[PDB]
DNA sequence: CTCTGAATCTCTTCCGACGCGCCGCGAAAA
RNA sequence: UCCGCGGCGCG
DNA sequence: TTTCATTATCGGAAGAGATTCAGAG
């Protein structure tokens, strides 16, 4: 089967198995994406000149 | 969430909540 | 002194009953909590009038609302009640205002 | 089947059922414009059941 | 005196024989 | 009626 | 200064991140 889903979320492994693939792809430390993923902040996508 | 029900007199709304 | 502009197409100013600040203020950070508030007055103009104030007063988006008429207590009614709803009716608010 | 027409049941019948109801919550909250915190919220509850 | 780089500490993550008998338990919903 | 868990014993 | 009507009151080991200390300019 499978389910669609009304938002998107993350697959935990790619997280927590340390060292974490998405945070390293993104030159971020985990920290702040563990935050944003479980919305304690926000990250800008886009900003010009701003 | 929880729904907001808002009736004009109180001692309807205690029996409604009910 | 009217609230009310009789020369410039009806323009009114309501303002919250003095005695009412309380009332109004607690349904405003209780809204929060809510998901989809429904509206629950009488089915009259001014159960309508009513309804359509604290749509007002509370404000948000118009799909964050909903109008539900209740018939007796019984769980056949209260139930009912959700079941078949609806949303304010316009021209019944503008009788009302009419009338006031 | 277990006896006395009850059921043994493995959990993963008890993740899908929690994942269940966190998305069908958060499409019902979504599609009649809720306020932002609780959307938000939810949605940290439908991460939580994926997780 | 101030900064940068490496070491040191703190926190996080894994994994701790293998067979086999027994026993008694698990869940309810309106 | 197929599962899991807790304890006990054997090597 | 001032009038209307309505509604209802384990331990050990490894790895990664963060912090601090020592050496250079």
């Amino acid at each position: 089967g499978h389910i669609e889903l009304a938002s998107p979320t993350a697959h935990i492994w790619f997280l927590k198995s340390l060292p974490s693939r998405i945070g390293l792809l993104l030159d971020m430390p985990l920290r702040d994406i563990e935050r944003v993923l479980y919305f304690e902040s926000y990250v800008v996508i886009e900003g010009g000149m701003t | 969430g929880k729904a907001l029900v808002i009736v004009e007199s109180p001692a309807k709304a205690k029996t409604i909540n009910k | 002194r009217m609230g009310v502009d009789p020369w410039h197409n009806w323009e009114a100013h309501y303002e919250v009953l003095p005695g009412k600040e309380k009332v109004v203020s607690e349904l405003k950070q209780l809204a929060e909590k809510a998901d989809h508030i429904y509206l629950a007055t009488d089915l009259d103009r001014e159960g309508e009038a009513i309804a359509w104030h604290l749509r007002e007063v509370i404000g948000g988006d118009d799909a964050r609302y909903s109008r539900v008429v209740f018939n007796e207590i019984t769980k056949n009614a209260i139930r009912q009640a959700f079941n078949k709803p609806g949303e304010l009716n316009i021209d019944r608010v503008n009788a009302q205002q009419a009338r006031r | 089947p277990l006896d006395g027409g009850r059921f043994a049941t493995s959990d993963l019948n008890d993740l899908y059922r929690r994942v269940i109801n966190r998305n069908n919550r958060l499409k019902r909250l979504l599609d009649l414009a809720a306020p932002d915190i609780i959307v938000r919220n939810e949605k940290r509850m439908l991460q939580e059941a994926v997780d």
